[PDB]
């Protein structure tokens, strides 16, 4: 009979958020935390709200804060004990309801890095796949598996303080993924844009992003590599490069973009 | 905008096209429509990257020829055989002839495919694929990206949609379609789960790119979000659904978690063994033991456990042995399976067998569609009659490319091909700039009333209890091996569960992220589709593809080579009956480039 304290907020009453304690028999519940939450909703309090889809850790929708550390509920294990298992929303996020965070800023920041392949020449008619060696494909190994759970984001003390100026670990790793993709031909443009004091150099190497990553990725290592590459490759003309690309995006629609 | 229907704040949007769904099929359709210069919106219940397409692992089939010599026509023959001559050969040709182009386009947008020694895309062996129209050997057509080919595709298609600047309405749950009196879809009526407002999207052409209804069974590989919402919308519009009896059980699903182990595991050397330690799959489908069609493998596994040669303390499952394969290949080609096993099963792939059992995975049925992805409302004289303003794509749609059994790595191909086709078809119908659609006067009235009636529902039964009842009945009354007696019992039970939805009650009465209400609206969709599945299956007195009746163990081409159309009599699930009609299968290929694959034996 484990005790599960869960954060609760009603967006309509707008009463101060509180932790409600539930008792669940682990014998009739699945090993993972998400199973306990589903059981609570099914049996005791159906009002409980939380995001969940894949159940196998791949969608990245069940990101929560369990006993202090961020994680995905579907991959997290229930750890029985006298101490209540405290489940709260993602740290320093606006709570839409109960355990459902507001990750709209995270989605916007990602759209900013323009995560789509860019090439100077359009695929000539009669052309097959763009060549990439096995070794080049190996470079993109630990970076293309990010499920956007947003745990590393909501674990960085620097994203807690400057959420609207710092891109955050996940977005920065994704930017390195596109700066490291041999097929992309806009390496300099991407590095010039990311070379900003607020966007990139707000990372102080806390390493909370790597510790909490549910997919076992290392966003901290990627940001360190991206900072070294930028420092070595900087040229006086980078600012003009950013401006020219901004002119190219003049007719784009209203949303975050390279500028 | 601003209106007030039945006390609810109703916003009005007037686009040229609306796409319900942001999964593989929906992201592709939207990018295509925007690329054609048409004003479009894309509604989704979840952030597009969290759709079930992300959980795909195997890959997409294309006759790229990177591993061995290949022809699309050979891929087309394999699909016809796999469909057990229930799929349309017109649509199969269109899909197979475009598979090379579609896959290369995805690479052109940055899809991180696995690579060969020459810098080309690596292709893996999958079940049901051959060369030289069956006279050759195993065909390596499944362009994979490690064990994460879905994550790759969905992320890349989202990037493409960002590049084209697609208007996305994220976390909006679609409720119904804004049908006209004449019988034409004029858009959709949705709700925002973040603001609580009702939105009436009005479009000239609507694309239903929802997923399947796999969460209607107790054990599934589907996501909790897979409730078949677009099928319910069509059924509540009075339009038909097709081939709902053909539910695919994937041979290998982790026991009892219900997770999916990629068919690529077997396609890279994995062997299924029993209590006797025998690779039993050689007895059934001898030429392709473990790489047989998913329906043959599943039936073989079920019979083996039934015969007593099952593994485990309860002798309830089967073992998949990947331990003999090289550790590097496991780490390189099957990187994701290993971790999932270590967690949900506690197995070390390199040293131990994985417990597996056949589990519901995909649904070959869906909205009837033609080869242009236009939804059909067949009539006795016009079996190909199309709903004027409606299109469908993805698992939600049933163009019958997959027929009675889907070949692995063909669904992700159907997402890209038919999403693209749907965008092309709308482009011809709706011009880039067009006068705005005239939403009918009482647009949403019924939907708002039902939403309010369900919002303020105070009946005895709970949504969760009713869902568990339905999931139990489907799992027990429509298993891998179906019998007519159980199918009849179940058909009575699902009808009772239908009239029990009138007693459902919810405790939360808010409109912002009211999961209780959303889940009850989803249960309505799940009930109607699950009902049509049982009714259609009991009515089919043959054994084709995934539908395996013990009473009738043989295919009946003479009297059962037909598509099965189900209709919900009344818009309310607690006031309706499931009527069944039939429409003929399209057997002639659309061009002469491919020949008609005559109906034949499917031994594998
Ligand atoms: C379940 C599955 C499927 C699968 C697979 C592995 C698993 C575990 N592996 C595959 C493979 O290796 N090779 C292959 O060819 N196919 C494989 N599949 C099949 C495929 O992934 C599924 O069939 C998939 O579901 C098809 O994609 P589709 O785009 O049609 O659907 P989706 O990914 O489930 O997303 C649908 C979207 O619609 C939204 N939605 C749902 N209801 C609504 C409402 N009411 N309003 C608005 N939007 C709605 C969903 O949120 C989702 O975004
Ligand atoms: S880096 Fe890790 S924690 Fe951050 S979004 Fe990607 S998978 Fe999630
Ligand atoms: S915790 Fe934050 S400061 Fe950098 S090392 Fe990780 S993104
Ligand atoms: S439910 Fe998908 S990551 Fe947990
Ligand atoms: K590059």
């Amino acid at each position: 009979m484990q005790t599960f304290r869960v954060y609760r907020y009603d967006p309509l009453l707008q009463d101060k958020p509180h932790m409600q304690e539930f008792n669940i028999d682990l014998a009739q519940c699945g090993p993972m935390i998400l199973d306990a939450l589903i059981k609570i909703k099914a049996t005791q309090d159906s009002t409980l709200a939380f995001r969940r889809s894949c159940r196998e850790g791949i969608c990245g929708s069940c990101a929560m804060n369990i006993n202090g550390k961020n994680g995905l509920a579907c991959l997290q294990y229930i750890e029985p004990g006298a101490a209540p298992i405290d489940i709260q929303p993602l740290p320093h996020t606006y709570v839409l309801k109960d355990l459902v965070p507001d990750l709209s800023n995270f989605y916007n920041q990602y759209k900013s890095i323009e995560p789509f392949l860019k090439r100077r020449r359009a695929k000539q008619p009669g052309e097959k796949e763009y060549y990439q060696s096995i070794e080049d494909r190996e470079k993109l190994d630990g970076m293309y598996e990010c499920n956007l759970c947003a745990c590393c984001m909501t674990s960085c003390p620097s994203y807690w303080w400057n959420p609207e100026y710092y891109l955050g670990p996940a977005v920065l790793l994704q930017a390195y993924r596109w700066i490291a993709d041999s097929r992309d031909e806009f390496t300099t443009e991407r590095m010039a844009w990311i070379n900003d004091s607020m966007r990139l150099y707000r990372c102080h190497g806390i390493m909370n992003c790597t510790s909490c990553c549910p997919k076992g990725l290392d966003p901290a290592k990627a940001i360190a590599k991206m900072k070294a590459a930028i420092a070595a490759a900087y040229e006086p003309g980078w600012t003009k490069i950013v401006a020219q690309e901004s002119i190219a995006n003049k007719k784009r629609e209203s949303g975050m973009m390279y500028a | 905008a601003a209106a007030a229907a039945a006390g609810y704040a109703v916003h009005d949007h007037f686009y040229d096209a609306v796409v319900v769904g942001a999964g593989g099929a929906g992201l592709r359709a939207a990018s295509g429509l925007v690329a054609h210069g048409l004003k479009t919106a894309c509604i989704s219940k979840v952030f597009p990257t969290r759709s079930h397409t992300v959980a795909a692992q195997g890959g997409i089939n294309a006759a790229l020829g990177n591993m061995t010599e290949d022809d699309w026509r050979w891929h087309a023959y394999d699909t016809v055989k796999g469909s057990d001559w229930l799929g349309d050969q017109d649509a199969i040709e269109h899909m197979c002839r475009l598979a090379p182009q579609v896959v290369l386009e995805l690479e052109s947008y940055g899809l991180p495919f696995s690579r060969t020694k020459e810098g080309k895309i690596y292709q893996r062996a999958f079940g049901g694929q051959s060369l030289k129209f069956g006279k050759g050997g195993q065909a390596y057509r499944c362009a994979a990206a490690a064990d994460r080919t879905g994550h790759a595709i969905l992320h890349t298609l989202y990037g493409m949609s960002l590049k084209y600047d697609c208007l996305f309405f994220i976390e909006y749950f679609a409720l119904d379609l804004i049908m006209d009196q004449d019988g034409s879809c004029k858009g959709v009526i949705a709700m925002s789960m973040e603001d609580g407002s009702i939105h009436r999207f009005g479009a000239h052409q609507t694309v239903i790119a929802t997923g399947g209804y796999g969460r209607a069974y107790q054990s599934c590989t589907s996501a909790h979000t897979c409730t078949g919402d677009g099928g319910g919308m069509v059924s509540r519009a009075g339009l038909p659904l097709q081939d709902l009896e053909f539910v695919q059980f994937h041979p290998t699903g982790i026991f009892p978690a219900g997770c999916l182990m990629t068919e690529g595991c077997r396609g890279e050397g994995g062997i299924l063994r029993n209590s006797e330690g025998e690779p039993f799959m050689a007895r059934y489908a001898p030429t392709a033991k473990d790489l047989a069609s998913r329906d043959v493998v599943s039936r073989a596994m079920t019979l083996e456990i039934r015969e007593g040669r099952g593994v485990g303390p309860n002798k309830d499952h089967i073992y998949l042995h990947l331990d003999h394969l090289p550790a590097e290949t496991l780490r390189e080609r099957l990187p994701g399976i290993s971790e999932t096993a270590k967690i949900f099963a506690g197995v070390d792939v390199t040293k131990e067998p994985i417990p597996v059992l056949p589990t519901v995975h995909y649904n070959m049925g869906g909205i009837p569609t033609n080869w242009k992805a236009q939804c059909l409302n067949p009539t006795s004289s016009d079996p190909n009659k199309i709903v004027p303003g409606l299109l469908a794509a993805g698992e939600a749609g049933s163009a019958s490319v997959h027929g009675a059994n889907r070949l692995g790595a063909n669904s992700l191909l159907d997402l890209v091909v038919f999403g693209r086709t749907a965008a092309d078809t709308v482009a011809e119908i709706v011009k880039p700039n067009s006068p705005p659609v005239t939403l009918p006067k009482d647009a949403g009235g019924g939907t708002i009333d039902r939403f309010d009636k369900i919002r303020h529902a105070k009946g005895p039964v709970s949504t969760a209890d009713l869902r568990s009842k339905l999931q139990r009945t489907m799992q027990t009354r429509a298993p891998v091996y179906r019998n007519g007696d159980d199918l009849k019992k179940g058909c009575e039970e699902v009808r009772e569960i239908m009239k029990e939805y009138k007693d459902v009650g919810i405790k939360d009465r808010t409109l912002v992220w009211n999961t209780d209400l959303i889940e009850t609206l989803e249960l309505e969709n799940l009930i109607t589709q699950a009902a049509q599945t049982i009714v259609s299956g009991e009515a089919r007195k043959e054994s084709r593809g995934a539908h395996a009746r013990e009473d009738f163990t043989e295919r009946d081409d003479k009297k059962w080579m037909k598509h099965s159309l189900s209709y919900q009599t009344k818009p309310h699930v607690e006031e309706s009956d499931i009527v069944l009609k039939y429409r003929p299968v399209v057997d002639q290929p659309l061009d002469s480039e491919m020949h008609h694959v005559p109906p034949a034996k499917r031994v594998y």
